[PDB]
Order: C-alpha cells, then sequence, then structure tokens
DNA sequence: TTAGAGAATTGGAGAGTGTGTTTTTTTTTTTTTTT
DNA sequence: ACACACTCTCCAATTCTCTAA
C-alpha cells in the first residue's frame, strides 16, 4: 500500500504535466495567431496557448507536417526469454511460493551448481561441432543467471559466499564460452552472439569480484590477448542497426571491459581503439529512447561520455547536432524528472559542453556549418579540423 | 450549343453609363455621392431613371443618336447592377479626408499579401470583397411616363415578367428578423501560411479543404485549410411576404401572395 | 531582431498588451477612477490609495477562488491602458486569454517573491479567468448587425427557460488495440486529431489506435433563452428572443422569470444542409457567448439602517414612501407595507408548515387609483408578476403540460408578490384554482404522464369593483363584494375604498393633480421627507433576512382576548392566524426579535379599519355613508 | 504495455479481502468477515459480494479507497482479477456456474458511501467516479438480454472466432482467421457459445420536497444489471449507487 | 576505406469502380351549431 | 450527377549487396 501511494503521487505528477498544456477556456473559444520571421514573412497557428508560449508554437508548427521517413529493422525460432523481450516486467509470487522457490534455488546453488557445470562443460568441449542453437543459448543463459544471482546474494549478506559458483572460472569453461562467442560472431548468427555477450559479461564481472579479495591474473592475461581486444572492440559498432536489447548488452559489456583494464594498473592503446564515430552513433541512437530505459543505464552512458569528452579530450566527436536536440528533450520539463538523480549528471555535463563549444565556435567560425555534418576525413585540413 | 443575334451590344451601353455618371447634373450629381462614398460617409447609391431619361432627351436635342438605356435596364434589370458597379469602381475618386485606414482588417491582409507577392517576384482576389457600398434603381416617375411606373396587383404578375423591374401594391403579412449571409469566404493554410478566398452565390456551398496554390503545391506541402470570420464578408438579409388587398379579390377566390427579399441598407 | 507574435490581421503585438496589463494589475489604485469621476472631493485619502487588485489577488489566494471581476472603465483611468480598452472590444478572444495568463503568472509571482508558505503546485494546477463587465452602452437586440460579429456586446432582458447541462468534450483518450499503448490528445476547433499510426516504436502499425469514451475529459455547457424587454419593442409588434451559450461556473445560475444584464461576444456559425455531407447553407446562425452575468453589506449601510429604525415617525415614513405620488390612502399603504415585510415561516418536525405570506384584496368604486398602486407594488418587489382577469386561464396561472411540464404565473412569482387586476372579471372556474394555492402554498397536479406537487410561496394582491360597478349602499357589504365565502375567507385584509364627495378633499386632490403639469418633467412630490427607493429596498431586504420575531405571553393574552371579543356576538379561526401573522410582520418592521402587546393591538386596529367596521350597522350589515 | 497501478491495486485489494481482520461483535477475536462471506456464497451459490466503504476507508491510510473512488472505471477489471484469485484459493467450487461449465461472472458491490447527491448535482467533472443517488421511480422497462461476449463462425470456410468484445454497439470480427479464406461477410453469432447478461432501464425524478424555489423537477435514466433487475417498482422511493457514464450516438 | 553499379522491396499516386440521395390518444385556446 | 467509400494497379523511390581502386 505504501509503494502504491507513492506511485499515485507519480501519477499525479503526470496529470500535472498534462494540465500545464491544457487551456482554461473551451475548445471553440480560440482565436488565431500570426508569427512574423526575419525577412517579414508570416506564419499562422491556432489555439489559445500558442498566443503566450513561443516554444509550444514552434513545436506545434512543425507537428502538423505529414511525412515521416520509413524505417529499417533480428532473432527467431526460440520461445520468449531475455534475448527478445523487455525484462523490466516481473512475474509475481505468493509469499509461500517466494520462500519455497528461494529455498529450492539456494539449495541448488549450495549443493549442485559446480558438479553440474563441470559435467556439462566437459561434455560440450568434446561435442561443440555437432551443436544446435538451442543448446548454445541454453548453456549461455544458465551460466549467467546463476553467477549473477550468487553475486547479488553475497553482496547482500555474509552467510553466502562466492566459492559456491567458483567452477565457472576454471580454464575449460572460459575457453568454451569464448569459442561459442567467436564462432557465433563469425557466421553472423546474432542470437547466439547476443547470448554469448551476456555470458561473457558475467564472467568479467565475477573476475572483478575475485580480484577485489593468483591464477585469476593468468586467466585475465589470456582473456585479453590482442585478438580478443579486436573482437570486443568491434562489437558496439555493429549494434546500431539492431533491437534495443542488443545495444544495451553492448554498453554494459563495454563498461565492465574498460573498468577491468582500468584496474589492471597497454591502456592508452586500448582506449584509443574504442573512440571513433560509429560507437558514438550507437550510443546516441540508444540514448534517445530514454523514456523506456532504467535510471542506471543513463549513468553508464554519461560515464562513457565523461570518458570521451573530459579525460581523453577527443572533444570533436560530440559536436554533432542530433545530440544537441537530445539534451533539450531530456533536460526540458518534458522528460527526466526534476528530482531524479539523472538530472544532476545531465546538467553538470551540459554546462561544460556548451562552455567548450562557445570557446571553439568563437575561435573558428567555420564550425557553424560543421555542426550539421559528420567530420571530414581529408588529410591536409582534417587534422586542424579535429583540433 | 446554338447561338443567335440580338439588337443590344453591351459595350455601347457601358460607354453610355460611364459618360452619364461623370456628366449629368440637375459639379455633376453623382460624383458628389461617390466622393462621399470614398470618404466613408455614405453606404448606398440610388440611381434615378428620370435622370437617364433627361440625359437621353438632352443628348438627342444636341443632334446626336443615343441608345434607349432606360428601357434597356427595365427589360433586363439584373445584368446592369454589375455594369454600374464596374463603372463606379473604375471612376471612383480619391478620398478628401483622413480615414484611419488601419481600422480595416482587409486592408492589412491585402497589403501583406501584396508584399508577399512583391518579395516572391524579387485576379488576386474577387472585386466583391472590397465594395463598401450598395446600389439600387428607382423607377420612372409616372408623371414623366412605362410599366415600372404603373402598379400591379399580385394577380397580374404573370410569368412574362421574370427578369424585369416592376412595381407591386399590396399589404404585408409577415416579416422575418435579420440574419447574416455570406458573400465572400476566407481561409488560412496552416503549413505554408497563405490565404485563399471563395465566393458564394447559390443558397448552398461546399467549403474548401485543400490548398491548391501553385507555390504550395510545388513545395509538395499538402497543408490544411481553416475558415476565418475575421476577414470574411457578410451582408444583412431579411425576408418578407406581401398579399393583395382584400377589396380587390375577385368573387369566390382565395388571395395570393409573393415573397420579398431585402439586402443592404 | 527577433521573431514577434502578432494577432492575426491586426499588427497588434502581444508583448505590449501583456506588459501594459501587468503594470495596470500590479499598480492600479482606486483614486484614479475618482479622478475620472466628477469630483476629487469624493476621495477618501486613506482607503483610495490602496492597491486594489493586489488586495483582490490576496483574497483570491486565501479564499481559494478562481475568478476576478473587472469593470472596463478602470482601463481608461490608467494612462498606459487607454488603448487596450478599444483592443479589448475589437479583439476579445485573444485579449481575454492574454489577461488570464497574466493573472495566473502574477499570482505565482506573489507567493514566490513574498516567499510565502502556499503550495506552488496547487496554484500551478488551477485555472484563473477574468470576467469583464460594464463595457459600455447597452445595445438593442434587433439592432445587432453583421458588422458586430466577434465584438463584445451588452444586453438587457428577461429569462424564459434553460436547457439541462450538456457534456462537452475537451480531451480525447486513445488506446492501442494490439500493444495497449495509450495517448491523450487535445481538442481544438471541434476536431479530434486522431493519430495515423501507433506511436510506440516497435508497434508502428496503421489503424491501430482506438477511442475510449468514458476515459475522456468533458466540460459543462448550457443554453439560456433570453427575451427582449418590452421597453424596446417596435410599435404594433411582439417581442423577440436570443439564445445565450454559457459554460462551467455560470451554468446553473439563472431561473425562469429572472431579469439580468449580460456581456459576451456576438458570434455566428454555419449550419449543414444534411447530416451526410459537408454541404453548408448560405444563411448563418447567430448567438451570444457570455462571459459575465449581472442582476439588474458595508458597516455604513448597517449604521444607516439602525439609525433610521430609531426614528419616531418610522411607520408613517415607510408607508408614505412606497408610492410617493399617490395622495392619502394611508391605511392601504400601511397594509401593503406589512405585506412586503411578511410574517415568519414556521416548520415543525410533525404537524406541518405554516405560511408567512399575506394576501390582500382591494375593492371599491372606480377612479379610486387601485391599479396605480398595483404598478408601484409590481415594480418594488424583487420578484413578481402583474396580470389581468380576462388575460388569465387556469393553466396559465399555475402550470402547463407541453412530455414536459412548464411553469405559470404563480410559480414564476414564488417568494414574491403576484398582482391580479380586474379580479371580478375572471370566471368561477378560473378563480377556483386559487383555493389550494392560497391555503397550502402548494400546487398538486395529476394528468396523463405527470403527477407531482410543487411549492408556491406566493403573495396575492387583488383588485376588483363591486357588483353593479359602483358601491350600492342599499345592499350589505358581503353582497356588494359578491365573492363566494370559501374564497373571501382566504384573504388576510379586505379594503373598502369609496368615492365620497367632499369639497375639502376635492380641493386638495385637484391642487395635487394639477401641480404635476406646471413642469415639463416634474420635480414636485407629495411630501417633503421620503426615502429613496434603493435604500428602502435595502431596509426591507435586510429586515426580511436577519429578523425573526417570536410571540410573548402578554401577546398571547391580548390575542385570545381580542379574538374572543370579535367572535362573541362573523369571525372564524382564520382571523386569529391572520392577526398573529400581521403582528409578526409589524414586529419585523421595527427590527425587534419579540412580538409584543403594541404589535397585536396595531394588527387588530388595522383589521378593524380596513373593512369599515365602525361605520357598519352591527345587525343589518349596511354602511352608513354619513359616517365615512 | 502494462499499467503498474492496476496490478498494485489488484494485489492490495487481494490483501484487504484476505486480512481485513475485524474483531468479533461480542469478543476480542479476529473474525475475517469477508472470507466468511465467500464461504456463505459457496454455501448458497451466489454471485455478488457486498463491501462496506467505511471498512475500505480505514485500510492502509485510505489511498486504496481514494484510487477506487476517483477512478472506478479504470480499476474495476483489476478488482475483479483480485477477487477471482481469492475465491480460487478458498472456494474453487464457486468459479464455475455433465458437460463443461462456464465461469461465474462475479459482481462487486459497495454501500454506506459518505454522502448522497441529487439528480440536479450530476456534473460532467464527476464522470467515471463512484457515487450514490436518490429519487422517485416513474418508469421501468422489461428485462432484456444484453450481449456480453460474442463468438462467430465463417460461412465460406470452417473457422471460428471467439471472445469478441462489444462495448456500446454490436461488433463483429475484422478478418477470417484461417489464411486460406479472405471472406469478411456472412458471419453468424453462435448463441450457444456466446454469453449474455440481464439488463433493465429505469427512469427517476427528483424528490418533491427538495425542489428549489420556482423550479421544476429534472429526470434521469438508470441502468440495472444482474441480480438487481425488477427490484425497483414505479412510484416508490429508492437509493442507488454506481458510476455515471457517457453514452454515444450509436 | 570510398564509391559506384546492379537488384530487390516498398508507397502511395492516381485511376477506376460502385454506391446513395428527392419525398389513438392527451392537453388547451377558440369559434360554431346544438339543446 | 454529385460527393464519398473502397479497390486495384504501376512505377520509381529507397536501401541493400557486390566489386574494384
Ligand atoms: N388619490 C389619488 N392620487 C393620485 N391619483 C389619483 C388619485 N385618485 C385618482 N387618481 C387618478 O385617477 C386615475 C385612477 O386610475 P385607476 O388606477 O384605474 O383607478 P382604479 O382604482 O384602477 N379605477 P378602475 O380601474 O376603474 O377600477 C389615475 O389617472 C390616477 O392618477
Ligand atoms: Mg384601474
Ligand atoms: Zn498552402
Ligand atoms: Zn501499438
Ligand atoms: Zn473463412
Amino acid at each position: 500500500g505504501f509503494e502504491l501511494s507513492k506511485l499515485l503521487q507519480k501519477e499525479h505528477q503526470m496529470r500535472k504535466n498534462v494540465i500545464k498544456h491544457t487551456s482554461a477556456r473551451h475548445s471553440r473559444f480560440g482565436g488565431l495567431l500570426s508569427i512574423q520571421t526575419p525577412d517579414k514573412t508570416r506564419l499562422t497557428v491556432s489555439g489559445s496557448q500558442a498566443l503566450v508560449d513561443e516554444k509550444i508554437a514552434l513545436q506545434k508548427l512543425d507537428d502538423s507536417k505529414k511525412w515521416n521517413k520509413r524505417i529499417i529493422k533480428a532473432a527467431e525460432g526460440l520461445p520468449n526469454s531475455l534475448l527478445n523481450s523487455q525484462t523490466g516486467k516481473a512475474i509475481f509470487f505468493t509469499e509461500s511460493n517466494g520462500k519455497h522457490f528461494k529455498e529450492f534455488i539456494n539449495n541448488f546453488i549450495d549443493s549442485g551448481f559446480n558438479i553440474l557445470l563441470h559435467s556439462v562443460t566437459n561434455y560440450f568441449t568434446t561435442e561443440q561441432d555437432r551443436m544446435v542453437t538451442l543448446e548454445q543459448v541454453e548453456y549461455l543463459l544458465f551460466f549467467a543467471w546463476f553467477v549473477k544471482y550468487q553475486l547479488l546474494r553475497s553482496k547482500i549478506d555474509n552467510s553466502a559466499d562466492i566459492k559456491q559458483v567458483s567452477e565457472a572460472l576454471k580454464e575449460v569453461t572460459f575457453i568454451l564460452v569464448s569459442s561459442l562467442l567467436r564462432s557465433a560472431y563469425d557466421l553472423k548468427n546474432w542470437t547466439v552472439t547476443h547470448a554469448g555477450m551476456i555470458a561473457f559479461n558475467e564472467l568479467l564481472n565475477l573476475v572483478s569480484r575475485t580480484k577485489a579479495a593468483t591464477d585469476i591474473e593468468f586467466i585475465v592475461s589470456r582473456l585479453f590477448s590482442d585478438e580478443r581486444i579486436q573482437l570486443l572492440s568491434n562489437l558496439p559498432k555493429i549494434g546500431s542497426k539492431y533491437s534495443l536489447q542488443f545495444m544495451k548488452s553492448c554498453i554494459e559489456l563495454t563498461h565492465s571491459v574498460l573498468k577491468v583494464l582500468e584496474q589492471y594498473s597497454n591502456f592508452q592503446k586500448v582506449q584509443a581503439n574504442y573512440m571513433t564515430e560509429p560507437v558514438i552513433e550507437t550510443y546516441i541512437n540508444f540514448l534517445e529512447r530514454f523514456r523506456e530505459l532504467e535510471d542506471d543505464s543513463i549513468k553508464k552512458v554519461f560515464s562513457f561520455f565523461h570518458r570521451v569528452f573530459v579525460q581523453a579530450k577527443e572533444q570533436a566527436l560530440l559536436f554533432r547536432f542530433d545530440l544537441i536536440i537530445l539534451l533539450r528533450e531530456m533536460l526540458s520539463p518534458d522528460g527526466l524528472d526534476r528530482m531524479s538523480r539523472s538530472r544532476k549528471y545531465v546538467s553538470q555535463f551540459s554546462d561544460y559542453f556548451l562552455a567548450r563549444l562557445k570557446k571553439r565556435l568563437k575561435k573558428s567560425p567555420a564550425w557553424f556549418v560543421g555542426l550539421l555534418f559528420p567530420p571530414l576525413h581529408n588529410s591536409e585540413v582534417g587534422f586542424y579540423q579535429r583540433y | 450549343l446554338p447561338s443567335i443575334q440580338l439588337p443590344v451590344d453591351y459595350n455601347n451601353l457601358f460607354n453610355e453609363i460611364t459618360d452619364f455618371l461623370v456628366t449629368f447634373k440637375q459639379g455633376p450629381k453623382y460624383m458628389a455621392m461617390l466622393q462621399k462614398v470614398a470618404n466613408r460617409e455614405l453606404n448606398s447609391v440610388i440611381i434615378d431613371l428620370d435622370d437617364i431619361l433627361q440625359y437621353q432627351n438632352e443628348k438627342f436635342l444636341q443632334g446626336t443618336q443615343a441608345d434607349d438605356l432606360v428601357s434597356a435596364i427595365q427589360q433586363n434589370a439584373n445584368h446592369f447592377t454589375e455594369l454600374f458597379c464596374r463603372a463606379i469602381d473604375n471612376n471612383m475618386p480619391l478620398p478628401t479626408k483622413e480615414i484611419d485606414y488601419k481600422d480595416d482588417v482587409l486592408d492589412v491582409i491585402l497589403n501583406q499579401r501584396r508584399l508577399r507577392n512583391e518579395r516572391m517576384l524579387s485576379e488576386l482576389f474577387p472585386p466583391n470583397l472590397t465594395r463598401r457600398y450598395f446600389l439600387y434603381f428607382k423607377p420612372l416617375s409616372q408623371n414623366c411616363a412605362a410599366i415600372s411606373s404603373k402598379p400591379l396587383s399580385v394577380r397580374q404578375i404573370k410569368g412574362d415578367f421574370l427578369g424585369q423591374l416592376i412595381t407591386v401594391r399590396g399589404i404585408i403579412t409577415r416579416v422575418s428578423d435579420v440574419k447574416p449571409a455570406v458573400e465572400v469566404i476566407a481561409y488560412t493554410c496552416d503549413q505554408c501560411g497563405y490565404e485563399v478566398f471563395q465566393e458564394v452565390n447559390s443558397r448552398t456551398f461546399t467549403p474548401l479543404s485543400e490548398c491548391t496554390s501553385e507555390e504550395c503545391s510545388q513545395n509538395q506541402t499538402k497543408g490544411q485549410l481553416f475558415m476565418s470570420t475575421r476577414a470574411s464578408k457578410f451582408s444583412a438579409f431579411q425576408e418578407c411576404k406581401i398579399q393583395e388587398l382584400s377589396q380587390q379579390v375577385p368573387v369566390g377566390h382565395i388571395p395570393r401572395s409573393l415573397n420579398i427579399h431585402v439586402n443592404g441598407t | 531582431s527577433e521573431p514577434l507574435r502578432i494577432i492575426w490581421g491586426t499588427n497588434v503585438s502581444i508583448q505590449e498588451c501583456t506588459t501594459n496589463f501587468r503594470n495596470f494589475l500590479m499598480s492600479f489604485k482606486y483614486k484614479f477612477r475618482k479622478i475620472l469621476d466628477e469630483r476629487e472631493e469624493f476621495i477618501n485619502n486613506t482607503t483610495d490609495e490602496e492597491l486594489y487588485y493586489i488586495k483582490q489577488l490576496n483574497e483570491m489566494r486565501e479564499l481559494g477562488t478562481s475568478n476576478l471581476n473587472l469593470d472596463a472603465r478602470n482601463l481608461l483611468a490608467y494612462k498606459q491602458t487607454e488603448d487596450l480598452y478599444h483592443q479589448l472590444l475589437n479583439y476579445p478572444q485573444e485579449v481575454i486569454s492574454i489577461m488570464d495568463q497574466t493573472i495566473k503568472d502574477c499570482m505565482v509571482s506573489l507567493i514566490v517573491d513574498n516567499n510565502l508558505d502556499y503550495d506552488l503546485d496547487e496554484i500551478e494546477t488551477k485555472f484563473y479567468k477574468v470576467r469583464p463587465y460594464n463595457v459600455g452602452s447597452c445595445k438593442g437586440m434587433r439592432e445587432l448587425n453583421p458588422n458586430d460579429i466577434d465584438k463584445l456586446i451588452n444586453l438587457k432582458g428577461l429569462v424564459l427557460r434553460s436547457t439541462p447541462v450538456i457534456p462537452d468534450m475537451k480531451v480525447a483518450f486513445f488506446k492501442c488495440n494490439v500493444c495497449d499503448h495509450t495517448m491523450a490528445v487535445e481538442i481544438d476547433r471541434g476536431v479530434i486529431q486522431e493519430p495515423a499510426r501507433c506511436e510506440r516504436i516497435d508497434c508502428n502499425e496503421p489503424n491501430s489506435m482506438s477511442l475510449i469514451h468514458n476515459r475522456c475529459s468533458f466540460a459543462d455547457k448550457q443554453v439560456i433563452k433570453l427575451q427582449e424587454t418590452p421597453d424596446f419593442v417596435p410599435d404594433g409588434q411582439t417581442p423577440h428572443s436570443i439564445s445565450l451559450c454559457v459554460y462551467d461556473e455560470l451554468v446553473d445560475s439563472c431561473r425562469a422569470g429572472d431579469r439580468i444584464e449580460v456581456t459576451g461576444t456576438f458570434r455566428s456559425i454555419p449550419i449543414r444542409a444534411n447530416s451526410r455531407q459537408r454541404v453548408l447553407k448560405s444563411l448563418y446562425k447567430t448567438y451570444v457567448d457570455v462571459v459575465h452575468v449581472k442582476k439588474v453589506i458595508t458597516d455604513q449601510d448597517l449604521a444607516k439602517i439602525r439609525e433610521v429604525a430609531a426614528r419616531e415617525d418610522l411607520y408613517s415614513l415607510l408607508a408614505r414612501s412606497i408610492a410617493p405620488s399617490i395622495y392619502e390612502l394611508e391605511d392601504v399603504k400601511k397594509g401593503i407595507l406589512l405585506q412586503l415585510f411578511g410574517g415568519t415561516n414556521k416548520t415543525f418536525t410533525k404537524g406541518g408548515r405554516y405560511r408567512g405570506d399575506i394576501n390582500i384584496l382591494l375593492c371599491g368604486d372606480p377612479s379610486t387609483s387601485k391599479s396605480q398602486i398595483l404598478q408601484y407594488v409590481h415594480k418594488i418587489t424583487p420578484r413578481g408578476v402583474y396580470t389581468s382577469g380576462k388575460g388569465s386561464s387556469a393553466v396559465g396561472l399555475t402550470a402547463y403540460i407541453t412530455l414536459v411540464l412548464e411553469s405559470g404565473a404563480l410559480v414564476l412569482s414564488d417568494g414574491g408578490v403576484c398582482c391580479i387586476d380586474e379580479f371580478d372579471k375572471m370566471s368561477d372556474s378560473t378563480r377556483s384554482v386559487l383555493h389550494e394555492v392560497m391555503e397550502q402554498q402548494t400546487i398538486s397536479i395529476a394528468k396523463a404522464g405527470i403527477i407531482t406537487t410543487l411549492n408556491a410561496r406566493s403573495s396575492i394582491l387583488a383588485s376588483a369593483n363591486p357588483i353593479g360597478s359602483r358601491y350600492n349602499p342599499n345592499l350589505p357589504v358581503t353582497e356588494n363584494i359578491d365573492l363566494p365565502p370559501p374564497l373571501l375567507s382566504r384573504f388576510d385584509l379586505v379594503y373598502l375604498v369609496l368615492d365620497k364627495v367632499d369639497e375639502k378633499n376635492d380641493r386638495e386632490l385637484a391642487k395635487h393633480l394639477t401641480n404635476l403639469y406646471l413642469e415639463d418633467k416634474p420635480e414636485h412630490i407629495s411630501q417633503d421627507d421620503v426615502l429613496p427607493v434603493e435604500f428602502l429596498t435595502m431596509y426591507i431586504s435586510y429586515a426580511k433576512e436577519h429578523i425573526h420575531p417570536i410571540i410573548t405571553e402578554a401577546a398571547k393574552t391580548e390575542l385570545v382576548r381580542a379574538y374572543v371579543g370579535m367572535r362573541k356576538m362573523t369571525a372564524t379561526t382564520r382571523q386569529l392566524e391572520s392577526m398573529i401573522r400581521l403582528a409578526e410582520a409589524h414586529a419585523k418592521m421595527k427590527l425587534k426579535n419579540v412580538v409584543e402587546l403594541e404589535d397585536v393591538q396595531e394588527a387588530v386596529r388595522l383589521i378593524r379599519s380596513a373593512i369599515k367596521d365602525y361605520a357598519t350597522d352591527p345587525k343589518t350589515g349596511k354602511i352608513d355613508m354619513n359616517l365615512v | 504495455v502494462d499499467d503498474v497501478t492496476g496490478e498494485k491495486v489488484r494485489e492490495a485489494f487481494e490483501q484487504f479481502l484476505e486480512d481485513f481482520s475485524v474483531q468479533s461483535t461480542d469478543t476480542g477475536e479476529v473474525e475475517k468477515v469477508y472470507r466468511a462471506q465467500i464461504e456463505f456464497m459457496k454455501i448458497y451459490d451466489l454471485n455478488t459480494i457486498y463491501i462496506d466503504y467505511q471498512h475500505l476507508s480505514m485500510r492502509e491510510n485510505g489511498a486504496l479507497a481514494m484510487a477506487i473512488s476517483e477512478q472506478y472505471y479504470r480499476f474495476l477489471p483489476f478488482l475483479q482479477k483480485g477477487l477471482r484469485r481469492v475465491v480460487r484459493k478458498y472456494a474453487p467450487e464457486l468459479l464455475n456456474t455433465s458437460p463443461e461449465q462456464t465461469e461465474r461472472v462475479f459482481q462487486i458491490s459497495f454501500f454506506n458511501l459518505p454522502t448522497v447527491h441529487r439528480i440536479r448535482d450530476i456534473r460532467s467533472e464527476k464522470i467515471g467516479s463512484l457515487l450514490s443517488i436518490s429519487g422517485t421511480v416513474t418508469r421501468t422497462s422489461e428485462v432484456r438480454p444484453e450481449l456480453y461476449k460474442a463468438s462467430f463462425t465463417c460461412d465460406m470456410c470452417r473457422a471460428i472466432v471467439d471472445n469478441v468484445e462489444q462495448s456500446f454497439k454490436y461488433t463483429e470480427p475484422t478478418f477470417c482467421p484461417n489464411p486460406s479464406c479472405e471472406n469478411r461477410a456472412f458471419w453468424t453469432l453462435n448463441v450457444t457459445r456466446s454469453r449474455f447478461l440481464d439488463w433493465q432501464k429505469v427512469r427517476i425524478q427528483e424528490n418533491a420536497n427538495e425542489i428549489p424555489t420556482g423550479s421544476m423537477p429534472r429526470t434521469l435514466d438508470v441502468i440495472l444489471r444482474g441480480d438487481s433487475v425488477e427490484r425497483a417498482k414505479p412510484g416508490d422511493r429508492c437509493k442507488f449507487t454506481g458510476v455515471e457514464i457517457v453514452v454515444p450516438d450509436v
């Protein structure tokens, strides 16, 4: 009941948002408005609120226009799971059922997990060539769930321990998850690529747990041979085309990957490998659907933008116009809540962004035309363009 | 499909009209009225046919032939309201006194539209939209006299008289209260910011719903049209009914009646 | 420099209007209006310097109310808004919206600047509206012309009827059939802007949204029928009527028979030829879109009322002031005054309710000025009707089946005074209707498809002439009056007025009437000291509202003694109740809370005086004319 | 897309039905009256449940009562879903109405609301809310069957459509479900498989003693459904409760 | 890594076809013939 | 015959893919 009342407060806030765009007097009372541009050309818009609010008038003017550009669209042949559904939607339990299910999987983890994974993983190394898509996706989404659950339970309480899931780290299983991701990526089978992405994310998270406590550094050094850096750097670039879940998986994997190599102390070589146009394209394409996303993913995105803009000082990437629209949409009274933690990050970013943009634009007025288009790759002018 | 000859050419009568408006006197009579119209002091012009008969007689006595305009406008009265209006618009003098022109919405709208055309270049609208006056004919004096001077009872108005100018005697039975009637309707296009007009004559009409303007079309701007009262033109309307005197009804018959329409002042 | 907002087709800039009205709203003080008024001498320096509208806005905040009155003449007093007055009349729709958004912003600015405790969210949620009035000269209903369209108008008239409240949609609600995405959409210009495709990114499908009726948002609309007042009708014609559209706050304000003055935009619209197609007719409908309605307190008023009530000559002062130009007839005036005040309304938990209203009958010779007095009573009362005997049917006097029921004269006159003239001309069939309404103050109906009872708290003032058309002294009084006993018993006071010849009376009457013709528009009046009509109305209204007398033991003894004296000898049970009611009415007129011996004796005296009892032969019932 | 408020209201109303836990009329012992009422319904095969608004007002600081009061039309299906689970838990014999037996259409009812309005007080701002009204009955209609859920079969091919929803007008499918056939015409309503409800119209007018000065009484039309049809009688005085709605021009 | 040549998928312009439209009280004011 | 509802058809706009510099 308490959380229901709080949710009703949120409903009242949405109702308030609708009221702030609602006229007082009725729908046939309305007059007419004319707006004159520079060069003395005039437009026409109706409605009473347009008389007072120029922002609403400008938005309403463009909203009447008919056309929208038609749009491009990755997975089939498998029942519903995390791979192709929005998992921000729980399934609901009785109190007895909740405790009974918790008891079952807790006893399973404390009793059966390591022995089961050892047997099934030393099966599949001898049988990888003969596999079918079901068994790959099954293995990769059993791994992930149980490793993640044990990490959260030991985050909560000291009675649990991480040794219960420790069979995942030993070398054979690491090779097998790597091989599945490899073979799936090469043949362009994107569903198994997604599932392998999720599993490899959980392996890296578990490694970052155990290093915060011998062989694990050896496993890290073998996990980050140059070939794997090429693959893991390649991955976010292709994500621009695909469904929303794919891009989110890419983002979270990228965050974990870069953080582990931060705590390795090579680093400057690796980070420069990541920073270029198509990754930024994926990041902006993902970020503009913020109304569907969690509070945490936006923190991850703006962590990456802080890394690009402030630390690496590769400022030229973000001077592109569709980002400037997004900050208006997300920062306005329209979008992100006035008191959510996101607004702190967003405003603190936008201030510095516009400061540096002011400096750049006054130093070289050519960037006014630059802001519309991608950067220019010519040798003789491009170097001064980027800096 | 077929065609015929007729004894009347309207060019000659138009020339006679424009001479009559600028020459006749009892300065000339009607130029004073048109000056008052230009000054926004006067709303209606009443044409006397006695003046036209006098003008014809005087022109004849000066030794020149002239068309009998009086019978011409009695025979086919409807067409000549347009000819006189065009002549008045052509010959209208400029104002004598300041007017405070900015009170007129139509002036602002047409000035801005002309400026839009001027910038673009770096009939426009129907002439009825800017006629600030009304016009009526007054029949011949019987003591100078023609059918228009001789009253008819409501029974004597046969089907021969359709189109002519006549006089009727009788008692009024009922009168309606005033309500507006459209003459020219105005619209606004939302996307391209351009205005269009429509003229109404029949008892009913279909409003416009697509901006067919060539500039709007060539930009492929399939905008929406909306009606506006603030730049439309109305005119007052009233309907009545007249009925023959009871002491003129023949024996055994029921009295008859006619419908009358009234516009303007 | 920058793009500007312009009212369509005007070259009027909204910025100037907004700033000017803000300055006027936040700096006007009432002294300026008195500068425009006739004298600076009127000015109260202490009060008139105050910021009037800031005071009003503080009151609006702290009383939790949403609407602000504004008489337009204040716009002319303040120099910066002299031109805004004309722009208001010429462009109401835009200007009123500008004023609304100005008022709401000012209300927010007060709390944030003065840093008060009030919830900002609450004020942001509310709507605030201005309601201009006293715009200018009233306009005849028939004289509105097509050049007045979309300009502000002022009308006077009388209310005929009101339709029930109509729901009017304001916001639409859509829901996706396949994916259950929902959207709320704004209604403007009467057209629902339905989406082409479902706007969810992964469910971009055509024809996929659908409307849900009962989750929309609506608003109240009502239509009122206003009739032309008789003052303006052309010669030899019948009055016309016009229709008013009214919304939200003002919906249920007005009833049938009300007399009002309104202010609103005069609109016109097309109408379709048929419901199938977009074909419109050339003639346009017209109506009025009201924004304000007016009906046609202070400690100083209470001081004046209490001071006047202390005068010794109060009873004669009030009586002679209801009809100043009428000569003498003092007792008739006193009785009519006591009718105006009325008794006290009594209701029990069981045993019923007892009327406070008084019924009066005036009967006598012709030329005695009865109808002139009825004119005064018709115009003084807040609510009431005047009618004639030959003009009234049984249905028209009470209620009318039309399947809907409709009100008659006695129902429209509820809580007022109903004047009936030429009472002796209407038939026994029509007069039989008045028994139930006079006795019970209710109207029972039982006809095909309708059966109900209605309340009628109506006072009757009647006028008649005797049988034979001049009073015959050779017949008894009851035979001269000739009304049947069941109806004559229901009147509280019955007056005989007689055209007796007397040179002393005749010289005074002739001098009185001839003096009115010594001036073109006379200033002359019958008496030196009379109260103005407005203040007299204030006195009567306040005394009706606030004062409620009760009987005293001494009054009980006098009432029993007086009733037994008149009864023992014909007096009936109704004489007692009418005496009590008259004594109550007398008590209110002095602003007393108790009915006393003096009031009872005055009521007895007036009853004896009205019907000329002292001159009546006690046995034969004839009146000795010599004693008059 | 899913409404979180509906689910939370559903599974809070669930808890209210479970554990309102008022003490006995005579002793300090928890009685759990609504579970007992469900048992009573099981004993007598009833189909309606009565709830006291005062009991709901004191529950969980009154937020649930506010949500039910101000947005009844939104939340009524979720309350039905909440009650169905509890009746399944404690009395599964009531879920069904030999061959297979169709489901029981439960009805929730409320009483003892804070205040009673007049017919003259109905205003469009209150559309969709929970209210109570009183007046005198003047007319009643005969009981008629209303179509509640429909089922159709194609003429050109052997295919069936089921569980079509009606609202205010008689409504029919949009496509032939079998892709081997494209015919949209010639549907027929299967009276056996479809489900109906009882429906009655009654008409009321204001109480005579309440009419204001110089006015005349207004009227209203009221809909009765289920086990409450033919309860009203012409000429009687009655008190109603429900939600006011808005009906289109069909 | 750019770009240009060829193939496949989709949108809606717009042309065509068929269709629908005019058109026994019950209550209440008034004149008239009948007992 | 005059506005509408609905169906059918063709053509070119668009994105995707492969090849070579
Ligand atoms: N005492 C009087 N004071 C003033 N005017 C009087 C007085 N007595 C008579 N008149 C005049 O005489 C006329 C009386 O008109 P009226 O009001 O019809 O009297 P009435 O009582 O209605 N007679 P009637 O209508 O025949 O029954 C008016 O013109 C009065 O002004
Ligand atoms: Mg009189
Ligand atoms: Zn256009
Ligand atoms: Zn959808
Ligand atoms: Zn089929």
